[PDB]
C-alpha cells in the first residue's frame, strides 16, 4: 500500500499537471475575449451617445457592476432569494453541488450556511445511501425478471448478471442524462453539448456554475423548475454507482 | 499612458504616387484616427475608426489596420496632400497622439544658394555681433551647417531659423546666426560658414575677413 | 456650420495665470463633450482634460491635474480653460476641441507666450555683402510677435524669404533676406521696412555696400 | 424501512424548506436593495444624458451584464487565469468535486475535456482519498496513543482512554486543517476571520461556491502559494470526510 | 425658444394610414429623445412610443406595437409618426413630446379624424323664441371641424355662446346662443354669421319673430 | 402596466382655497411628475421630479410624495389655476399618467336661464324637425334635462352639448336638442324643456304649442 499511495499519488499529480497543459492550451487563447466585449460595448455606446464621456460610462459600469454583485437582475418576481429559488440553493449546499450562480451578501448568511450544511450534507447523506438502496433493490427486483428473458436464450447467468447491471447503467442513463439533456436543449435555450456539460458538471457534484436550471417557476411549466430537483436527487443516485464503477475499474487495473 | 510612433518623421512623394504612413500603438487599441494639418491652421479629423473618411476628404485617402498597426495610404499623391498626419487613440484614457509625420512634394535636387554677413556697424556700436549665413532654395531638406572662427567650428550663439517646403518652388531655405559679444568677434579675423549637402561631396562654404 | 472660435492670443508674466474661452454656435454646447488640446513644436499634440458642458463632470491628464482647471457657460455655450503658475513651457498654441472617442471639431487655436519681456521694439540691422545678390535684415531683441517684414514697402516681393520668429531669453529675433539680380544693387535704394504694432514702431533700413 | 425513507424525505424537505425561509429571510432585503440601486442609478444617468433613452441604457446594463458574467474587470480598459498554475489549481477543483467556477470554459473543445476529465478524475482521486484517509488514522492513533498511554500511565480506565483519544483526535484536526488555514488565509487573502472559516468549510464540505477563492486574486505574486493550498485540501477532505460520516452516525444515534 | 411645430389636422378614410410631422427648433433635435402622446377624451393621456433622433432607435408601447411607425429627418430635425389600417378608435389629439424621463416640451397637438363623411356645408337654422332675449342659430350637417359663429358681423360679442359640435348621423351639429335686451329684438335685426371653411360656405341667418 | 389613479377626477377650489390632489400608484415610483392642460392647449410639464417646478411655474404650486402616493398641492387657489392636472410616472417603461384631475373655481350658485325654440320653417321644408333648448350660466355643472311630448317624457333622438367653465363668469351652458322627422313632430303639439337644478326644488319648464 506505501509503495500504492505514492505510486498512486504520483499518477494523480501528473494527471492534473496534463489536466492544466490541456485547459491552457484550449482556454488560454481566449482569456481576454469578455474583456474584448465590454471595451466593444463601451466604445459603441460613446459612438452612439455624444453627450457620453469615457469617464462618465466608466464610472456606470462600476455603479452597475457593484448592483449585480449584490444581486440585481439587468430588467427589461426575478428574485433569487424568493422561496422557490432559496429552496433550490439550500438543495445546492447539502448536494455539496454548490452553483454559486447566486452569492450569500450577508455575514449572517454565511454564519448560518456554515451549520446548515455541517448538519445538512450528512442528513441528506443518509437519504441519498437510503433512496439509492430502496431504487437499487426495486431495480434489482426489475433486473431478475430482464435476467429470466437472457436465461431463457442459454446466455451463461454470470454474463447475463453483468448483461444486466450493463444494461442497469444504461436504462438510467437514458432516463437521467438523455431526457435532461433534451429538455434542457428545448427549456434552457442550450445546445446539446452544453446540456450534458451541465447535467454531468451537476450530477459529478463539480457545480461550477457557468450553467443552472435555477428551479426558477418563470411561467409556461412552472411546477418543472423545482421538479429538477427531483432528477437531481434520482440522478445523483444512478451517477453514484456509475462513479464507483468506474472508481472500482481503476481499482481492477 | 498608451504610445502612438510614427515613422518616418519625414517622407517625400512626387504627384501620382502612392503614401503609406504607419502608427504602431505600444498597446493594442481597437480603433485609430487621424488628423491632417498644414501651417497655420488647427488639426483636421481626415480619417476616424480606422477607416472612415472625414466628410471633405478626397477617396485617395484610405486607413487600415487592428491592434497595435495602423495605417494611412494616399492611393495617389497630389501637391494639396503635403501636410502633417497624425494618429490618435480613444481606447484607453487619456487619448493620446502621435508625434506626427510631415509629408513633403518631391522635386530635383537643387545646392543651397549660401550667402555669409558681417556684424552691422550698427549692431557693433550697441556691443553685440551677429554673423548671418542665409542658405538659400535647397532640396532635400536634410543640410548640416557648422561656423568656423580662425579655422575653429562654433557651436555656441548659434540660432537656426527654417521655412516650410515652398508652395511655389518646393524648396527649403534656412538662415544660421552666430551671435557673439563684439570682443569675441574684433579678437579674430576669418569666419566662414561651411553647408553639408547632398548636392556635394565637397561642403558649401562662405567666408570673410575681418579686415 | 459647427464653430469653435477661441479668444485672442495671451501674453503672461512667469507665475501669473492665464483663462482663454472657446465660443461654439452650429450646434448644441451641451451635447458633446470638449477637450482642450496643447500644441508645442518639440513634442506630441498632447490631450489636457475634457468637461462635459452639460453634467460639469470634469477628467484631467495625470500631467495637467494641477495646471488646468476646465469650466463652461452654458447660457453663453462658451467654454473656458484655466492655466495657473505659468512657466516657460507652458507657452504653446491650445486647441479646444469637440468629441468624446475622436476630436470631429476644432477652435483656431490661441497662442500662449509665458515671457518676463516687456513690449520691446525691435533693433533693424543692415545685412550688405554673378547674376544674383542676396541682402538681408537682421530684426532682434523685440517682444511680442508679431512684426512685419517688407522690402521697398512690399514693391520688392519676389526673392525674399523671412524667417520664423525664434524665442531666446525672452525676446525673438528674425531675419529676411532678399536676392535681386546684381544690376540692381546697388544701382537701386533696396530699404527693408519692420513695423511692431505692440510698440506703435516703424523702422526703415536702406542696404548700403559697406566702403 | 419505506415508511422511515419517506419519513426521512419529508424530514429532509422540512429542512430545506427552513433552510428557504431563513436564507430568504436574511438575503432576500439586500437582493432586493441591490436591485433598487441598480434602478437608482439608471434613473441618474438618464437626467444626466438626454440623448439616451431608458430602453438604450437597458441593453447597455443587458450588454454590460453579460460581459461580467463572463468575468470582464469593470476596472481596467486593457486587451493569466489559465497559467500552468491556476490550471493546474482548475483541474484540482474538478478531480475533488469542490468546482469553485471563479474561472469558466468558454471554448466547446473545453467542455468535452472537462466531462471525460472529471468521469476519469474525480473516482481516481475518491481512491487516492481513501488511501490517504487509512494511512491519516494509522498515523495519528499511533501517535494518540504515546500521549494516550500517558493517560492509562495515571490510571484511567481504558474504555474512558478510547473516547478521550477519539475527541483529542477531533481536536487535533481542528487545529490543523480548520483553525490555522482560517488563520493563514485571513492574513494572506485580507478576509475576515469568518469569511475565511466560511471558505474553509464550503471547501472541505467540497461545496465550493466560488464567491471565496484562496490564490485567486490576480495582483499576488505567490504561484508556488496555491498549489501548497491543494495540498492542505488532499489532507483537510479526508479529516472532513471523518467528520461528516462521524455527524450522520450523531443522527443515526438520535434516530 | 425650445419649440415643437406639429403638422395641422387630418381627415382619413377606416383602412387608410396617415403620417404626421413635427418640427423642433430651439436646440439639437439628435441631442433629445422624441416621443409621440395619444389623448382621446374617454381615455388616460397614453406614451405611443419614443425615438432617439441621433441612433434612429424605436421602441413602442405594447398597444401601438404594430399600429405606429416612428421615423426622423435628421437634416430637416423632424420626427415622423405614421398610424396604420386606421380605426374610429384612432380619432384622437395626437403630439410630438420631448423626453427620457419626463415630457419637457409638447406639440400644439395634431387632431385626427377617421371617417367615411365627406366635406359637407351646414344647414343653418334661425332660432327665435323678461329684460334680456336669447336667440340662437342650428348650423347642423356639416362635415368636417370647424365652423364658426359671429352675430351681427361680431357687433354682438358679450351674451355669446357657441356649444361644442357633436356627431349626428355620421356628420357635425351645433348651435351658438346670444343674449341680448328685449327692447333690441325685434326692435332691430340680429343675424348669425356662420363659416364653414372647407366647404368655403359663409351664410348669414337672420333671425324672425314666429 | 403602473397604474396612476387621480381622484376625484372633478374637484372645485374658491380663490384663497388650499387645494391637494393625490396620485396613487400601483406599485412603487421614485419620482412623480405632472402636467397642466388647459383645454385648447397640449399639456405643460407644471412639476417634474416630485418637487420640481419647470420654469414659468408660480411658486404657490408645490409637489411631494414618494413609494405609491404622490400629490400636487396649491397653497392659495388662482382663476388661472383652473384646468386639468396630469400625473406621469417613468420609473418603469411604458411611461404612464393619471386620468388627469380636473380643477374647477367655485362661485355662487346661480339658475338656469332656460330657453325653447320650436323646428324653423326652413327645417320642416327639408322634413327634419329639431326643438333646441339653452340652459345657459348656471352653476354648479350638476343638472338634469327632460323633454316631454305632450306631457309624457321622450328619451330618443335627443344630443346634449356642454360648454366649459366660463373664463370670465365661471358657469356653464348646456344645450339640448331633440331632433324628430317633420312626422313625428307635426302628430303633437305641447313641447316642454323641463331643467332639475339644485337652485330650485320645483324644476325650471320652459315649454311652446306647435299652434
Ligand atoms: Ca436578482
Ligand atoms: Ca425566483
Ligand atoms: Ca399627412
Ligand atoms: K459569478
Ligand atoms: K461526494
Ligand atoms: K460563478
Ligand atoms: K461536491
Ligand atoms: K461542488
Ligand atoms: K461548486
Ligand atoms: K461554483
Amino acid at each position: 500500500r506505501s509503495t500504492t499511495l505514492l505510486a498512486l499519488l504520483a499518477l494523480v499529480l501528473l494527471y492534473l499537471v496534463s489536466g492544466a497543459l490541456v485547459f491552457r492550451a484550449l482556454e488560454q487563447p481566449h482569456e481576454q475575449q469578455a474583456q474584448r466585449e465590454l471595451g466593444e460595448v463601451r466604445e459603441k455606446f460613446l459612438r452612439a451617445h455624444p453627450c457620453v464621456s469615457d469617464q462618465e460610462l466608466g464610472l456606470l459600469i462600476k455603479e452597475v457592476a457593484d448592483a449585480l454583485g449584490g444581486g440585481a437582475d439587468p430588467e427589461t418576481s426575478h428574485s433569487a432569494w424568493d422561496l422557490g429559488s432559496a429552496f433550490f440553493f439550500s438543495g445546492t449546499i447539502i448536494t455539496t453541488i454548490g452553483y454559486g450562480n447566486v452569492a450569500l451578501r450577508t455575514d449572517a448568511g454565511r454564519l448560518f450556511c456554515i451549520f446548515y450544511a455541517l448538519v445538512g450534507i450528512p442528513l441528506f447523506g443518509i437519504l441519498l445511501a437510503g433512496v439509492g438502496d430502496r431504487l437499487g433493490s426495486s431495480l434489482r427486483h426489475g433486473i431478475g425478471h430482464i435476467e429470466a428473458i437472457f436465461l431463457k436464450w442459454h446466455v451463461p447467468p454470470e454474463l447475463v448478471r453483468v448483461l444486466s447491471e450493463m444494461l442497469f447503467l444504461l436504462i438510467g442513463c437514458l432516463l437521467f442524462v438523455l431526457t435532461p439533456t433534451f429538455v434542457f436543449c428545448y427549456m434552457e435555450d442550450w445546445s446539446k453539448l452544453e446540456a450534458i456539460y451541465f447535467v454531468i458538471v451537476t450530477l459529478t457534484t463539480v457545480g461550477f456554475g457557468d450553467y443552472v436550471a435555477g428551479a426558477d417557476p418563470r411561467q409556461d411549466s412552472p411546477a418543472y423548475q423545482p421538479l429538477v430537483w427531483f432528477w437531481i436527487l434520482l440522478g445523483l443516485a444512478y451517477f453514484a454507482s456509475v462513479l464507483t464503477t468506474i472508481g472500482n475499474w481503476l481499482r481492477v487495473v | 499612458q498608451i504610445v502612438l510612433t510614427q515613422s518616418p518623421a519625414i517622407m517625400s512623394a512626387s504627384p501620382g504616387e502612392k503614401v503609406t504612413m504607419t502608427c504602431s500603438a505600444s498597446s493594442s487599441v481597437s480603433y485609430m484616427h487621424w488628423y491632417q494639418q498644414k501651417s497655420g491652421t488647427s488639426p483636421k479629423r481626415w480619417i476616424y475608426d480606422t477607416s472612415k473618411l472625414a466628410s471633405g476628404v478626397p477617396a485617395r485617402f484610405s486607413g487600415s489596420g487592428s491592434g497595435t498597426s495602423y495605417s494611412l495610404t494616399i492611393s495617389s499623391m497630389e501637391a494639396e496632400d503635403a501636410a502633417t498626419y497624425y494618429c490618435q487613440q480613444w481606447s484607453n484614457s487619456p487619448p493620446t497622439f502621435g508625434a506626427g509625420a510631415k509629408l513633403e512634394l518631391k522635386r530635383a535636387d537643387a545646392a543651397p544658394t549660401v550667402s555669409i554677413f558681417p556684424p552691422s556697424s550698427e549692431q557693433l556700436t550697441s556691443g553685440g555681433a551677429s554673423v548671418v549665413c542665409f542658405l538659400n532654395n535647397f532640396y532635400p531638406k536634410d543640410i548640416n551647417v557648422k561656423w568656423k572662427i580662425d579655422g575653429s567650428e562654433r557651436q555656441n550663439g548659434v540660432l537656426n531659423s527654417w521655412t516650410d517646403q515652398d508652395s511655389k518652388d518646393s524648396t527649403y531655405s534656412m538662415s544660421s546666426t552666430l551671435t557673439l559679444t563684439k570682443d569675441e568677434y574684433e579678437r579674430h579675423n576669418s569666419y566662414t560658414c561651411e553647408a553639408t549637402h547632398k548636392t556635394s561631396t565637397s561642403p558649401i562654404v562662405k567666408s570673410f575677413n575681418r579686415n | 456650420e459647427v464653430q469653435l472660435q477661441q479668444s485672442g492670443p495671451e501674453l503672461v508674466k512667469p507665475g501669473a495665470s492665464m483663462k482663454t474661452s472657446c465660443k461654439v454656435s452650429g450646434y448644441s454646447f451641451t451635447g458633446y463633450i470638449m477637450n482642450w488640446v496643447k500644441q508645442r513644436h518639440g513634442k506630441n499634440l498632447e490631450w489636457i482634460g475634457l468637461i462635459n458642458p452639460n453634467t460639469g463632470y470634469t477628467t484631467y491628464n495625470q500631467k495637467f491635474k494641477g495646471k488646468a482647471t476646465l469650466t463652461v457657460d452654458k447660457s453663453s455655450s462658451t467654454a473656458y480653460m484655466e492655466l495657473l503658475s505659468l512657466t516657460s513651457e507652458d507657452s504653446a498654441i491650445y486647441y479646444c476641441t469637440r468629441g468624446n472617442y475622436v476630436f470631429d471639431y476644432w477652435g483656431q487655436g490661441t497662442t500662449l507666450t509665458v515671457s518676463s519681456a516687456k513690449t520691446t521694439p525691435p533693433s533693424v540691422y543692415p545685412l550688405a555683402p554673378n547674376s544674383m545678390v542676396t541682402l538681408g535684415c537682421l530684426v532682434k531683441g523685440y517682444f511680442p510677435e508679431p512684426v512685419t517684414v517688407t522690402w521697398n514697402s512690399g514693391s520688392l516681393s519676389s526673392g525674399v524669404h523671412t524667417f520664423p520668429a525664434v524665442l531666446q531669453s525672452d525676446l525673438y529675433t528674425l531675419s529676411s533676406s532678399v536676392t535681386v539680380p546684381s544690376s540692381s544693387w546697388p544701382s537701386e535704394t533696396v530699404t527693408c521696412n519692420v513695423a511692431h504694432p505692440a510698440s506703435s514702431t516703424k523702422v526703415d533700413k536702406k542696404i548700403v555696400p559697406r566702403d
